[PDB]
């Protein structure tokens, strides 16, 4: 359903695995 | 109106006041 | 080449690629005044230029060559008669005291008290003495075959023997220090 | 004449006729 | 008015000998700027690595290191 | 552009102009 | 005669009167260690490591007993969580008492050299005047300092004869006092590897030894006697005043971002652990782990780790706290007694939610629910005379998985504004303000405590290198200038 | 409580202000 | 030289030639403080001129996008480089110089060489005060706009979550890090900021007063109404009568100064204690360490809801600054509010 | 028989400076302090 | 094996120097041949 | 020598800064109105701050990888 | 335990061994 990337997204955004690889 | 506020209010006074008379009152009458 | 070597001495050479061995000038600085009750404290000034230790550092090589050759020559055959290495000695002698197979009454304790009393003792006794021909090479018992009747002085190099063998059993050492802990 | 008073003066003179050319170059810039 | 002598005073008696003594000229001063320039270099690499401003590809600069 | 250059090369040529002006006098 | 604030300068002309005074500062500060540690002893509550931990309790020199060996206690606790069969002599309060010892021994010291002040020792020979060597007496103390940092290094912390330092895992919760390994290569430059601390003494020891043997023997120039004004007893003052404030400056920066001499499990989180998701994700990275594998919700929750669950909680992080919120973790929200569950949103169209975390900078701050892909979908809105967003029309519900609340669920509109409030916060917990009478608005953990001390401590240092750099310099002209100085004009 | 204490703090102010002006050490010329 | 007369090397030679007495001293200090003065201000008037801040902060801040004196400013980086020093052989800048502008890597070339700069020009007033042979106290006072810069534009945001949240070197840009230290660190209530006002703002008034003491106790030695044309600063006795001005203010406040030296100690004492306290209270809020609550008036107030103090009005305020700027003050975090969650009084 | 023997003075401006800081920081800080 | 932020860090050491001489440079020429 | 009013004041001043200071100043202008002030320092003109894949404001959000990704934001 | 005993303690120390250090080092410097 989630992913844990997608579930620290909209939780706390400032998260290190959503900042790493966002180039895409 | 707890314990340490109070008395540290009163240390805070007293201990540099009576530092501060202990060389005045020394100097003061040199 | 040097100057202030190579003369009266075994190794006869101008090796120093920095010269530590080199007498070199002093000038001495007075001390600053700090007394409150002057009104003002001056820096110091230069007082006494001193024209100006080759013994002191003869008889240090001398030392730690020596401990080198009883450390190469018997970290060989330890490894070769018992059978451990030399840097397991101490882990293998903390269960088990021995020398050449043999079983040592000891405890490890005992040891640090053995040592400090005995070679310690010996240590203090070593500096005890002011000559430093005397302190680089003693007389009385450590002579027991008469080198000192022998004179060096000349092209003779009868002292000439244990200085090199002092130098690569340093570096023989050094290269077991290189290889403990690395290889 | 380069002395130390004259990179004094046309370090910041020099630089600072530059972006009041720019400056003002920029007040007709409409979008 | 001499100072007071102790057992423990004259040991130590020489290590308070030569005080005001120095070498003449730079001595050793250039040796020290070849010391200080590299232990200048020496904190800049552990400053960078703790920034990640430089990266190392054998360091992983996280809390992970304590996994390996 | 091209008029921002062409009334500036005019004062380049006019002050060089005005300023021997008065370097002639 | 002097002033009140230049009365301590009656010592600088006399060494054996700075003997003295060193020594009495010395029985000062090893007699707070003690009277600290046996403060913090007597108030510790050893009972719930995993969830009233040390840095939750206020504890600030427990955790530097604990970070290099010190683990068991003389009424039989330790700190991972065992009884202590064997104490030794070197218990907490075995070295609370060893420093109040040693402040005795320290005090009577400084009345020795109080009274014998004249000694020889300190007359330089054919002046007769009291001198000191500073270039050769830096040259003793970088000595022994070096000697000290290398068996610091290779047998304290290596464990070849002391016990070692505390060493956990990255998520803070296996963590002891174990040996440790040299680490040589650029690895040992990771200050999360506790292996670069031990390769630091040993190789930062055999210099120092190596260093201290040159200022032994090598006279320093005189252009630099001069220029550094070596002669004088307050250019090593401000040189190490100089010294101590880039140290508390590192000491603080360590601290604060964290280090593999500061664990977490002693001092706490960081408060950039919060920030970028660090407990949130490995919790996440451990449900995710159990959901692939096979497994229902509630019985992947239930395998997280209730130490692990606390970490991410904006309590314990150190940056939401106060300057004059004194006191204990435990004395803000309370001592947390268990973990009460996961705190999972759903709405009617049964979507996920997933609350808006506070971030650390918010006293307040508005709880919002986010769907998968990042839109808002409900709050708990401030006007509710005409709203969109409501909990109450979107319906929202919460259920919890693992903890105290385990496969309950709450539709009450009221009930669920509670939680969702909570969620915000971090991981749900229970506490209890009773037991401390706790305020209800956070304090800072021992982590950020240390930071504010030993960064206003190396500020205040600042100052204190600037002016003792400024007397030496300025030694001549300290009581004023001359009366003809007015050539330095055109 | 603290009202008491807030007041004794405000009132010792209020006191050295009193004698710093009426018992001022007097400059003496010359 | 030295009183024992060595042959000069080659530093004698530069020390000289920098300690000379020309128009501009550089002396050893000007070879740290003008390459990195320079700088600072070369990097700033560039910065506000050209440099955009539409990627660091999603908002224009140089000449060439629109703004004005006010509005201009060299930017911080974006939350996202951390605590990156940005250097332009950086691992983000990578030797770009159009994309290192582009990521505000040029805010830390001027925080850095403005903060070398600063040690560059207090070791600059160390040195003409060995060459003059004064006393050190142009430096010591100047250790407390260190303080102030070093804590604030230094300490703070390394305490913080990145450089992000460090002030920006523009009017406007102040302005709202001062704004930012209302609204979330209730910085007015903070007793080290207190104690840095009564500082800043009690030199304001010793220096407006001892000037107008001394300009209005002088001693007729003219015969102009221009009073500036009767001093010689080689005189030897004073230009105002301290003994009138002593009498003056001991009948007019009460309390007088009686000793000049003591006066003028006292001019450099309250702005220098009143900065470095100021520079401490920032240094607690690197960690959050906040005077933000009066913890016994909001047990009251939640549990009275009629208490109403203007610190409770002060703690309302600070919630509508949160709310309503941080949709936009930190667009790092990506959070949207819906209007009707934002805090919000009656009828505006 | 210390040859640095001194002896320390405080004049009483500067007691009335000394006893007004320490109750004025006392004024200040409290508030906190009882919080 | 080194990163290019390793090489891009020893050469900003080696741009380093070249700055830090040529001042240093600079103010030994015109300390010796006056310009 | 030279103490900055005979400067001012001399004609050999002016018939330097009547040529170099007006040939700077429209240096300045042409730096700018060529459009290469916009090339130099990246910033955007004004019909560059908003392309078609956004029309927001740009978030660098990645630390490491933030040079190819503000090309990718400024469309480059 | 109680707020009035632990600063009557102290005050009971701390107001007579001041007064006695005022009067002391008053005296030991005449
Ligand atoms: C003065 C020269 C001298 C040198 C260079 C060494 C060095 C060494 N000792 Mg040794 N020792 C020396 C004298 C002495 N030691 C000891 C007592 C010990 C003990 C009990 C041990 C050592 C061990 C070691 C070895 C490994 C070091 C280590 O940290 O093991 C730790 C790393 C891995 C176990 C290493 C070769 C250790 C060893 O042999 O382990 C292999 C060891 O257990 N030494 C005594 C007192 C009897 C000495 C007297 O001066
Ligand atoms: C200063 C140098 C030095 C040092 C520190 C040591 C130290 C040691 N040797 Mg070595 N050894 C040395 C010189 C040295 N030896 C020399 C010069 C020889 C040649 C004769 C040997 C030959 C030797 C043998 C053949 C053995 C040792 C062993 C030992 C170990 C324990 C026995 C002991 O010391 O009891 C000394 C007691 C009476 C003299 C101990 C680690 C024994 C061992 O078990 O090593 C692990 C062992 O088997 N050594
Ligand atoms: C040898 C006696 C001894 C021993 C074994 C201990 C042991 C201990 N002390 Mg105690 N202590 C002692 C003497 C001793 N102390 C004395 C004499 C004092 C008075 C100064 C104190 C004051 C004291 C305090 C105030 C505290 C301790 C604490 C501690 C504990 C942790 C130590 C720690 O983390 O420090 C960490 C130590 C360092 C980081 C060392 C800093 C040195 C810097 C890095 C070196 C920089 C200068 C150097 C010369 C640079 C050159 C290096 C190289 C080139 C040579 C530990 C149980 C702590 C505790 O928990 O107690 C309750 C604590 O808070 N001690
Ligand atoms: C191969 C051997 C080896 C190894 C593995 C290490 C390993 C380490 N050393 Mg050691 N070291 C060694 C040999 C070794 N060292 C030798 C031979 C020396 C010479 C004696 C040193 C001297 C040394 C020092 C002096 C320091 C280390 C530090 C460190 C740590 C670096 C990582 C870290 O914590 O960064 C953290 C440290 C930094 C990032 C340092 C940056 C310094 C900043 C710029 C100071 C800021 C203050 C300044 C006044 C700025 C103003 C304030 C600002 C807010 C504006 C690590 C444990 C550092 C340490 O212990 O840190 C805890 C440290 O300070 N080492
Ligand atoms: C660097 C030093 C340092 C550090 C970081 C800590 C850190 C800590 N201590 Mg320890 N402590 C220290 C030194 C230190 N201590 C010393 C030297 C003593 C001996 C007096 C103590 C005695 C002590 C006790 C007895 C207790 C603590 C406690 C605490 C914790 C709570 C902190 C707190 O409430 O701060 C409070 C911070 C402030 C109020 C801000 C201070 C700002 C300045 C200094 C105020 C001064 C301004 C003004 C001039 C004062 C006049 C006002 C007047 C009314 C008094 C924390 C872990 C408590 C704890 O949790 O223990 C379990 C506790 O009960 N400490
Ligand atoms: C290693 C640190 C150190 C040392 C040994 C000294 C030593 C000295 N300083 Mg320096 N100083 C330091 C740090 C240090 N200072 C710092 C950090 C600052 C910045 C604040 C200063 C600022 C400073 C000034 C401005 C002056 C001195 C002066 C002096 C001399 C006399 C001090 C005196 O009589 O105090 C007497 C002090 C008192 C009677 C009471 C002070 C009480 C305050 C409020 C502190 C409370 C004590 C507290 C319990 C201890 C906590 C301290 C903390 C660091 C742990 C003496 C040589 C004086 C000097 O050079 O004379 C010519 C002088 O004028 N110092
Ligand atoms: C001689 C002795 C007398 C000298 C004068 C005494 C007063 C001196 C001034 C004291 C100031 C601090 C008073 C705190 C009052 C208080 O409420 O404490 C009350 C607290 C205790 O707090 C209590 O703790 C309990 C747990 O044990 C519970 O949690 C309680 O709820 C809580 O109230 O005492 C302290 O925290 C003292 C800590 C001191 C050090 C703190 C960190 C300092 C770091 C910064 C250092 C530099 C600061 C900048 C300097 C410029
Ligand atoms: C002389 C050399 C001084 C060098 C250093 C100072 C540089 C200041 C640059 C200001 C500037 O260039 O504005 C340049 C700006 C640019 O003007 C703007 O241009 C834009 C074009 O895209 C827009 O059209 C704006 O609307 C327009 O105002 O000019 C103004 O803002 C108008 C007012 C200018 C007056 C500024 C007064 C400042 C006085 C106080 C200075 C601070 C105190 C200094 C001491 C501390
Ligand atoms: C009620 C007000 C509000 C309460 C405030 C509480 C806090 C007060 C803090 C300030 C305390 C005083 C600081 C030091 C003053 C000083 O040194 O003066 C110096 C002068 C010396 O002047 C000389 O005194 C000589 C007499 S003698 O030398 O002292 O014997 C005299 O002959 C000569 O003319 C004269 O020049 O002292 C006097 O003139 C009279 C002696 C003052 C005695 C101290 C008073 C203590 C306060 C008690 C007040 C009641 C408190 C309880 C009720 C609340
Ligand atoms: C004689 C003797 C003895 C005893 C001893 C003892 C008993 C000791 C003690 C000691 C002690 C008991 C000590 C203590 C100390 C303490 C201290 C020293 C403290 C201090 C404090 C401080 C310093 C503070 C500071 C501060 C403030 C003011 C506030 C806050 C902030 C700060 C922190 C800054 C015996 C019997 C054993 C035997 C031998 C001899
Ligand atoms: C950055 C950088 C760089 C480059 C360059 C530079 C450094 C430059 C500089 C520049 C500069 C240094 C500039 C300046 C400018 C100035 C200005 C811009 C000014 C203006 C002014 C004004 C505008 C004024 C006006 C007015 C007033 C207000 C008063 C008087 C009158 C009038 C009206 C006129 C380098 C390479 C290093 C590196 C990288 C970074």
């Amino acid at each position: 359903v989630t992913l844990a990337l997608d579930k620290d997204d909209p939780a706390k955004e400032d998260s290190v695995k959503g900042l790493r690889k966002d180039i895409n | 109106v707890n314990i340490y506020g109070l008395t540290a209010t009163a240390l805070f006074i007293i201990i540099p006041t009576s530092f501060l008379l202990i060389l005045y009152v020394k100097t003061a009458s040199t | 080449r040097p100057e202030w070597l190579d003369g009266s001495l075994p190794g006869d050479r101008g090796f120093d690629p920095l010269g530590l061995s080199k007498p070199s000038e002093f000038v001495v600085i007075g001390v600053d005044e700090n007394d409150q009750n002057a009104a003002k404290n001056n820096k110091g000034s230069v007082e006494a230029i001193v024209q100006a230790g080759l013994a002191r550092f003869r008889e240090c090589e001398l030392i730690h060559g020596r401990w080198a050759m009883l450390a190469c020559l018997g970290a060989l055959v330890a490894e070769a008669t018992t059978g451990v290495s030399w840097v397991e000695a101490g882990k293998v002698e903390l269960d088990g005291a021995s020398y050449a197979g043999l079983s040592l009454p000891f405890s490890i304790t005992q040891l640090i008290w053995i040592e400090v009393i005995l070679v310690g003792g010996a240590e203090f006794y070593r500096n005890s003495e002011t000559n430093p021909e005397k302190r680089c090479y003693p007389g009385g018992v450590f002579d027991p075959l008469k080198l000192a009747s022998e004179d060096e002085e000349r092209a003779f190099r009868l002292k000439t023997a244990e200085i090199k063998h002092a130098r690569l059993a340093m570096v023989s050492f050094f290269g077991y220090g290189v290889q403990a802990l690395s290889t | 004449i380069f002395t130390v008073r004259w990179l004094a003066i046309h370090g910041i003179a020099v630089p600072t006729i530059f972006f009041l050319g720019a400056i003002t170059a920029m007040q007709f810039i409409q979008r | 008015e001499p100072g007071l002598v102790t057992p423990l005073g004259t040991l130590l008696r020489p290590l308070n000998s030569e005080a005001g003594k120095v070498l003449p000229g730079w001595g050793t001063t250039v040796l020290m700027a070849v010391f200080i320039l590299l232990f200048a270099a020496f904190l800049l690499i552990i400053l960078e690595i703790y920034n990640s401003s430089l990266i190392l590809d054998d360091v992983s600069m996280s809390w992970e290191t304590l996994a390996k | 552009g091209a008029a921002g250059a062409a009334a500036a090369a005019g004062a380049a040529a006019a002050a060089a102009a005005a300023g021997a002006a008065a370097a002639a006098a | 005669g002097l002033p009140w604030y230049r009365v301590h300068t009656v010592v600088i002309n006399d060494p054996g009167r700075l003997i003295s005074v060193h020594l009495m500062h010395t029985a000062l500060v090893s007699g707070w260690a003690g009277s600290m540690a046996l403060f913090e002893i007597s108030v510790f509550d050893p009972s719930d490591p995993v969830l009233n931990p040390m840095w939750r309790q206020g504890m600030f020199v427990l955790p530097f007993m604990t970070r290099l060996g010190i683990t068991q206690s003389w009424g039989g606790w330790t700190i991972s969580g065992e009884t202590a069969t064997n104490p030794g002599i070197w218990s907490y309060e075995g070295v609370a008492a060893a420093h109040i010892i040693l402040s005795g021994a320290l005090f009577l010291a400084s009345v020795w050299h109080w009274t014998y002040w004249d000694l020889e020792l300190f007359r330089d020979p054919r002046t007769g005047k009291t001198a000191l060597d500073l270039p050769k007496i830096f040259g003793i103390h970088l000595f022994l300092s070096g000697l000290l940092c290398f068996g610091f290094g290779a047998f304290h912390v290596t464990g070849v004869f002391g016990p070692g330092i505390w060493v956990s895992d990255p998520y803070g919760l296996t963590g002891r006092v174990q040996p440790v390994a040299p680490s040589w290569g650029a690895d040992g430059f990771d200050p999360y590897n506790p292996g670069g601390i031990a390769s630091h003494h040993i190789a930062a020891g055999i210099l120092g030894v190596l260093a201290g043997l040159f200022h032994l023997c090598v006279r320093p120039s005189i252009r630099l006697y001069f220029g550094l004004s070596m002669g004088s007893i307050e250019t090593v003052l401000s040189s190490s005043i100089a010294a101590v404030f880039w140290a508390a400056f590192v000491v603080a920066g360590t601290m604060w971002y964290g280090s593999a001499a500061t664990p977490i499990e002693l001092f706490g989180p960081t408060r950039y652990q919060w920030d970028q998701g660090f407990f949130q994700q490995e919790i996440q990275k451990r449900v995710q782990a159990s959901l692939a594998e096979g497994a229902s919700l509630s019985d992947a929750w239930s395998r997280i780790p209730e130490k692990l669950a606390f970490y991410d909680y904006i309590g314990n992080n150190p940056a939401k706290g106060g300057l004059f919120r004194t006191g204990a973790m435990n004395s803000g929200d309370g001592i947390a007694v268990g973990w009460l569950g996961h705190a999972s949103f759903k709405d009617q169209e049964g979507r996920e939610l997933f609350v808006r975390r506070m971030p650390t900078f918010f006293e307040t701050f508005p709880v919002l629910l986010l769907d998968k892909d990042g839109i808002v979908r409900a709050d708990v809105p401030f006007r509710k005379a005409e709203s969109k967003y409501s909990i109450e029309q979107v319906g929202v519900s919460v259920t919890f998985y693992g903890g105290e609340l385990d496969g309950l669920t709450f539709t009450d509109p009221a009930t669920v504004k509670k939680y969702a409030r909570k969620a915000q916060l971090g991981e749900i917990f229970e506490f209890d303000r009773s037991t401390l009478q706790s305020d209800g608005v956070f304090r800072s953990s021992p982590r950020g405590w240390f930071t504010f001390g030993h960064v206003c401590f190396a500020l205040l240092f600042f100052f204190g290198h600037i002016w003792h750099g400024a007397r030496t310099i300025f030694r001549d002209v300290f009581a004023g200038i001359d009366d003809d100085i007015n050539d330095q004009v055109e | 409580m603290e009202a008491l204490v807030y007041t004794f703090l405000l009132v010792g102010t209020l006191g050295i202000i009193f004698f710093s002006i009426f018992f001022r050490d007097p400059p003496r010329m010359i | 030289i030295g009183t024992y007369q060595e042959k000069r090397t080659w530093f004698d030679d530069a020390d000289d030639w920098l300690r000379q007495d020309r128009f501009v001293f550089v002396g050893w200090s000007g070879l740290l403080l003008f390459p990195c003065a320079y700088f600072a201000l070369g990097g700033w008037l560039t910065g506000t001129t050209f440099v955009t801040s539409w990627y660091t902060h999603g908002l224009a801040t140089s000449y060439l996008e629109g703004c004005n004196f006010l509005t201009a400013a060299v930017s911080t980086p974006a939350n996202s480089m951390a605590h990156s020093l940005l250097f332009v052989w950086g691992p983000e800048a990578q030797g770009d110089f159009t994309r290192w502008c582009q990521l505000g890597g040029l805010w830390a070339f001027v925080a850095l060489h403005g903060a070398f700069g600063l040690i560059g020009f207090m070791l600059r007033q160390f040195e003409i005060a060995r060459s003059v042979n004064l006393r050190p106290y142009n430096a010591i006072a100047f250790s407390a706009p260190i303080a102030v810069f070093v804590s604030v534009f230094l300490i703070y945001p390394l305490g913080q979550s990145g450089w992000f949240f460090a002030p920006s070197f523009g009017v406007a840009a102040i302005f709202r890090f001062i704004l930012f230290f209302q609204g979330f660190h209730n910085w007015t209530l903070n007793p080290f900021h207190m104690m840095g006002v009564a500082g800043v703002l009690g030199a304001a008034l010793l220096c407006a007063i001892h000037g107008a003491t001394v300009e209005n106790t002088l001693f007729e030695d003219g015969d102009g109404a221009n009073t500036f044309r009767a001093f010689n600063p080689t005189q030897a006795e004073e230009t105002y009568s301290m003994v009138t001005a002593n009498r003056f203010w001991s009948q007019i406040f009460g309390v007088a100064f009686s000793n000049k030296r003591w006066l003028h100690f006292f001019m450099l004492l309250v702005p220098v204690t009143g900065l470095w306290m100021s520079a401490i209270g920032v240094v607690g809020l690197a960690l959050n360490l906040r005077a933000y609550d009066f913890v016994s008036q909001e047990i009251r107030a939640a549990e009275d809801p009629e208490f109403e103090t203007f610190y409770t009005k002060n703690i309302l305020l600070n919630e509508g600054i949160r709310a309503w700027m941080a949709a936009q003050d930190q667009p790092h975090e990506r959070l949207v509010f819906p209007e009707e969650v934002l805090p919000r009084g009656n009828a505006l | 028989p210390n040859p640095n023997k001194q002896v320390v003075e405080l004049n009483r401006t500067s007691l009335y400076w000394g006893l007004l800081l320490i109750f004025v920081l006392a004024v200040l800080f409290s508030s906190y302090i009882f919080n | 094996a080194v990163t290019p932020s390793l090489k891009n860090f020893l050469g900003s050491l080696i741009a380093g120097a070249t700055v830090l001489g040529g001042i240093a440079l600079a103010i030994t020429a015109v300390s010796k041949f006056d310009k | 020598e030279r103490p900055f009013s005979d400067i001012l004041t001399s004609i050999r001043y002016w018939v330097i800064h009547s040529i170099t200071v007006p040939a700077l100043f429209i240096a300045g202008w042409l730096f700018v109105s060529t459009g290469l002030a916009y090339d130099v320092f990246g910033t955007p003109r004004p019909n560059e701050y908003f392309t078609e894949d956004r029309q927001e404001a740009p978030l660098i959000t990645d630390r490491f990888n933030a040079l190819e990704q503000v090309k990718k934001l400024s469309g480059n």
